[PDB]
């Protein structure tokens, strides 16, 4: 339940890079 | 057929259930103000949560909600952040009244929605017949308290309030919505303050109209410091506190109102030193010195320490142009007591961020064997946002808290310093600025 | 035993706070 | 010698950085200056010894400043 | 939320707006007469007008108590909501075990029997790994650390690309 | 726990171990004890990383007490959260966000001479879909100029730049007369503050846009996550699941003496302690002291 501990800053303002969509609904319809 | 705990816990499986619509969570928070129910935060917690659940929302169910949340005084962002949702699509559809008390009720939780203050604000200057000015006053309270410096609303409630004779409650409410504004419109303010002579049915709000003239400096209105002077049994020590800045702010005289309020404070700091945050600390040794009233000996050192914590942690979240600012005008105070060149310019800036004598740190602090003049720049978040742009009373009370401490304090306002050519006529300015304040120098 | 405190629960757990302050006390002085 | 900075010179930062520049000629050495100027220094100056360089400018302080920075966060 | 509040007594609620609690206030210019009503016991007091002014003098503030943050649980049940939308579509699976009988074995091509019979192994992963809902913490723990690195802006936790984009278009579009 | 400068940014904070710290340094002043001296030393550059640092203290673990509105529909929860974010920004001492970005504008490009030079230093703070709008701009008016378009304000190339950004922008849907009738300034307040009720619509449109990609990304990312992670047999998930979680534990009780590794002990201790409460009571929650 614990995540690893990171300190470090963003210095670039991007935008947040959306992720695709996966085939796992359209598998399991199949 | 009369009982508080068994209806709580009646309200509290009525609520704990799993698919409570929005009226049961309106009516159980009613129900759940009108037996002030502060001892128990589990059930307000659950009422929150069937509040964030709900999805079906009218006018009448968000609106008694709502005028519930404020009533108790209860806080959670989340859930009253995401009412305003509910609000905007119900905007068109709610009743004058009913807009005055979410918009009201949104903005005394600090709500950051511009499209509802802005589509609120737009109804109210549109149709401002149909408003009593009770409900011209919670809007403005809630206009100006969710971080819109809204002007239009401001006029227009200066136009009602100079045109109608209003509550004594009513003028309260207007003043605190003008302190936070920090608009300072005389012409609305006289109309406000004569508001204040019918007797007052709360003290909250003689304390919330004390502050107010403080935050705005006209002055005290004797109307109002009797009253918080008969009735300081109402407030909370967070609350007192306030009254008493607000009354030594706008230049009180009576040592009666502030033993009424202190004997309120300081017992609550003897009790619990830390429940009290240190800007109500800091109020508070702004308060004890300004008019000399005294408290106990463990509670004067500790706002006296906690004024300059306050002081200088202000200082080290400064925002920036304020700082560059206060670079501004220590190059000219260089350049006003003399020095040629950029090194010495620079030596001498370094050379007056002396220190203080509570542990804070001055930014401009020139000495000469005993006087001392300290040198305030006063930016635009300490100003009146008007074309006049006289300072605001908490740089007053800043001046005379540093006063009491040695210091001789110039007031360098920003409107005025930033309107001068260069720095020779900047340097000229200040310098006549600490003159008037201390020729000795 | 059971029943902690208010205050002790509203802390959230695993965010650094604490590698950040660690960065703070061996760099800042290193700095220096 | 040869003297670039970021804006024109008073005649007290002329004698300072004057008194600055000996320590890098190890004799009784005097200098000339052929004083210029350069924006982009951000203050400090930078001089020019034709064999020899000294960058006592704040652009190239800043600059290994956050070289330091960068690389002690990664050490930690 | 503000030191000040300015509510109480004035425009309330008249009325309860469901049936679940009754509750009427009989308000003169003075005090109020209210009787609350929720099924078994009900209960009646005169609260004052110095009362309901009183009462947000101190403040609940209310704050989540969370097993290991608010963040965390908010992405938690996003990762649940969603474990949910698949097993609503496990959960129209068409019944396999009325074809489990020796009358539909010995009917069937042998290589169609071990398919259909591999395809019912195969919805036993599906569903016992879509169930396993002890999974979702360590899921949501592994979004939060970049996500929480994003807020850690050298400019600000709440910039983005829009208004960066309008502040450049400020500061290009001013006198240099 | 307190050294004196972390404790004067967690009095404008809300959170519980900054305002546990704050209370028991403000019990231990109620006990006559002294304030220490503020350092009014550590120049511009160690000023500058202290704040930097110090901020980051109050920003992150307040960031994990900022539920995302995932999953949510409607305007409500963005503006939540972007508002939570921005009281968060407040409490850290950060200024409004347009005010921050455009100081870290002001603060790279103190030195540049040539527009395409701003472009060059602004890069990492700018989208790069509207960099390459403003690059191709300053290639069409440097292409009839025949000349670098200097960062000036007056000279004709830079005009007949600004004139050609501004309708990119307007393209784009930024409207650059509000945002610069705002950040310019007017001398009526009924028309500086008419347009300033314009630049707030703007603005609340810019956060909102900006918290809800964020809340898609998040969204996306963790319906990634959990479509790769539902493809796996149960077994590979309880071994995989078991092992992150050892490792990780294994590096906090790897260092001793450090202060984040103990405080990661006491929460899994304390996830630990909210698990057998809930255990003991599940119907009401965990037992909360009162």
């Amino acid at each position: 339940y614990l995540a690893p501990l990171r300190s470090d800053f963003t210095e670039e303002i991007t935008a947040p890079k959306v992720a695709s969509a996966s085939n796992l609904v359209n598998e399991w319809n199949n | 057929e009369n009982d508080v705990p068994a209806i709580l816990k009646e309200i509290d499986s009525l609520v704990s259930r799993e698919a409570v619509s929005a009226k049961e969570v309106s009516d159980a928070a009613v129900a759940l103000t009108y037996l002030q129910v502060k001892a128990n935060r589990r059930l307000w917690g659950k009422v929150l949560e069937k509040a964030g659940a709900a999805q079906d929302y009218d006018a009448a169910s968000l609106t008694n909600l709502l005028w519930a949340i404020n009533t108790g005084g209860v806080e959670h962002f989340k859930t009253v952040a995401e009412l305003a949702g509910p609000a905007v699509s119900l905007l068109p559809s709610l009743s004058p009244v009913q807009l005055s008390i979410v918009v009201e009720a949104l903005g005394g939780a600090g709500v950051k929605n511009y499209e509802l203050y802005n589509k609120a604000s737009a109804v109210v200057v549109s149709k401002i017949g149909e408003f009593k000015p009770a409900e011209i006053a919670r809007v403005l309270y809630g206009v100006a308290f969710g971080g819109v410096n809204d002007v239009a609303l401001a006029k227009a409630a200066g136009k009602v309030f100079a045109s109608t004779e209003v509550d004594s409650r009513t003028a309260a409410q207007a003043l605190y919505a003008l302190a936070k504004l920090g608009r300072a419109d005389k012409a609305t303010v006289d109309a406000l303050l004569k508001s204040f002579k019918k007797g007052t049915e709360s003290a909250s709000d003689a304390a919330a109209a004390s502050f107010a003239l403080g935050s705005l400096s006209f002055k005290a209105e004797k109307a109002i410091v009797d009253a918080l002077k008969a009735s300081a049994g109402d407030l909370a020590p967070a609350q007192a506190v306030e009254a008493a800045y607000g009354l030594a702010l706008s230049g009180a005289t009576d040592a009666e109102a502030f033993k009424a309020l202190f004997g309120v404070v300081a017992p609550a700091i003897e009790k619990a030193p830390d429940a009290l945050e240190v800007s109500s600390l800091a109020q508070l040794h702004v308060a004890s010195t300004i008019s000399g009233a005294k408290l106990p000996a463990a509670v004067g050192s500790f706002v006296a320490k906690a004024f300059g914590l306050a002081a200088d942690a202000a200082r080290l979240k400064r925002s920036s142009a304020e700082s560059a600012l206060v670079a501004d005008v220590a190059a000219a105070t260089a350049v006003a007591f003399g020095a040629q060149y950029r090194p010495e310019v620079a030596s001498a800036v370094a050379s007056y961020v002396k220190t203080a004598p509570d542990g804070s740190v001055l930014d401009i602090a020139i000495t000469k064997g005993d006087a001392k003049v300290l040198v305030q720049a006063v930016p635009s978040s300490l100003l009146t946002s008007t074309t006049p742009a006289k300072p605001l009373g908490h740089v007053a009370a800043y001046s005379k808290v540093r006063e009491a401490q040695g210091y001789a304090v110039a007031v360098v306002p920003a409107n005025e310093f930033e309107a001068l050519p260069d720095q020779k006529a900047k340097a000229q300015y200040v310098l006549a600025a600490i003159k008037k304040v201390a020729p000795s120098f | 035993a059971d029943a902690k405190a208010l205050d002790e629960l509203r802390k959230p757990k695993f965010s650094s706070k604490y590698l950040i302050q660690h960065v703070s006390q061996k760099l800042i002085p290193a700095v220096k | 010698c040869t003297v670039i900075t970021a804006e024109p010179l008073d005649k007290l930062e002329r004698v300072e950085l004057t008194k600055k520049a000996e320590k890098f000629v190890d004799a009784g050495f005097k200098l000339v200056m052929q004083e210029k100027i350069d924006k982009k220094l951000l203050g400090g100056f930078v001089i020019e010894f034709s064999d020899r360089r000294v960058d006592m400018s704040t652009a190239k302080k800043v600059e290994e400043f956050n070289n330091f920075v960068n690389k002690l966060v990664l050490s930690i | 939320l503000t030191t000040f509040t300015f509510s109480g007594l004035q425009d309330a609620p008249v009325a309860a707006l469901s049936g679940s609690i009754k509750l009427n206030v009989a308000a003169k210019a003075g005090k109020a007469e209210v009787t609350v009503a929720a099924g078994a016991a009900k209960a009646a007091t005169q609260v004052s007008a110095a009362a309901l002014r009183k009462l947000s003098g101190s403040k609940i503030s209310l704050a989540e108590v969370a097993r290991i943050s608010v963040l965390h649980s908010s992405i938690q049940n996003y990762l649940l909501s969603l474990s949910n939308e698949r097993y609503q579509l496990l959960s129209q699976w068409p019944d396999f075990t009325t074809m489990y009988g020796k009358d539909f074995y010995y009917r069937a091509h042998p290589e169609d029997l071990k398919k259909f019979y591999d395809a019912a192994d195969e919805y036993y992963k599906l569903y016992e790994t879509v169930t396993e809902f002890d999974s979702l913490s360590a899921l949501a723990s592994q979004v939060v650390p970049n996500y929480a690195a994003r807020r850690r802006s050298t400019v600000h936790p709440a910039i983005g690309s829009t208004v960066a984009d309008g502040a450049f278009t400020n500061f290009l579009l001013s006198k240099q | 726990a307190v050294s004196k400068k972390e404790v004067l940014y967690f009095l404008s904070s809300k959170d519980a171990e900054s305002s546990t710290a704050v209370k028991s340094y403000l019990k231990s002043l109620y006990a006559g004890a002294q304030v220490e001296a503020t350092e009014t030393d550590a120049s511009e550059l160690i000023a500058q990383l202290e704040k930097k640092y110090l901020s980051a203290q109050v920003v992150e673990p307040g960031v994990h007490n900022i539920a995302l509105p995932l999953g949510e529909s409607g305007s409500a929860p963005v503006k939540r959260y972007a508002a939570e974010l921005f009281n968060l920004g407040a409490q850290a001492g950060f200024e409004c966000p347009f005010i921050e970005v455009s100081k870290k504008f002001g603060q790279e490009t103190a030195t540049s001479e040539t527009v395409k030079d701003v472009l060059n230093k602004t890069k990492s703070y700018v989208s790069a879909d509207y960099n390459a709008a403003l690059n191709e701009v300053l290639s069409s008016v440097e292409a009839e100029i025949n000349g670098p378009v200097l960062f000036d304000g007056k000279t004709e190339g830079f005009k007949k730049f600004a004139a050609k950004a501004k309708a990119v922008a307007v393209s784009r849907g930024l409207p650059a007369d509000t945002i610069l009738a705002y950040c310019a300034g007017s001398a009526n307040e009924d028309a500086a503050d008419k347009v300033s009720k314009e630049f707030f619509t703007w603005f609340e449109s810019a956060y909102t846009a900006d918290a809800a990609a964020e809340v898609k990304a998040i969204e996306a990312e963790a319906a990634s996550i959990l479509d790769r992670h539902l493809a796996k047999p149960v077994a590979q998930i309880r071994k995989e699941q078991a092992s992150a979680y050892a490792s990780l534990l294994k590096r906090a009780e790897t260092a001793k003496g450090a202060k984040w590794a103990e405080k990661y002990l006491e929460d899994v201790k304390a996830v630990q302690w909210f698990d057998a409460s809930v255990a003991e009571a599940p119907a009401s929650g965990p037992k909360v002291a009162a």
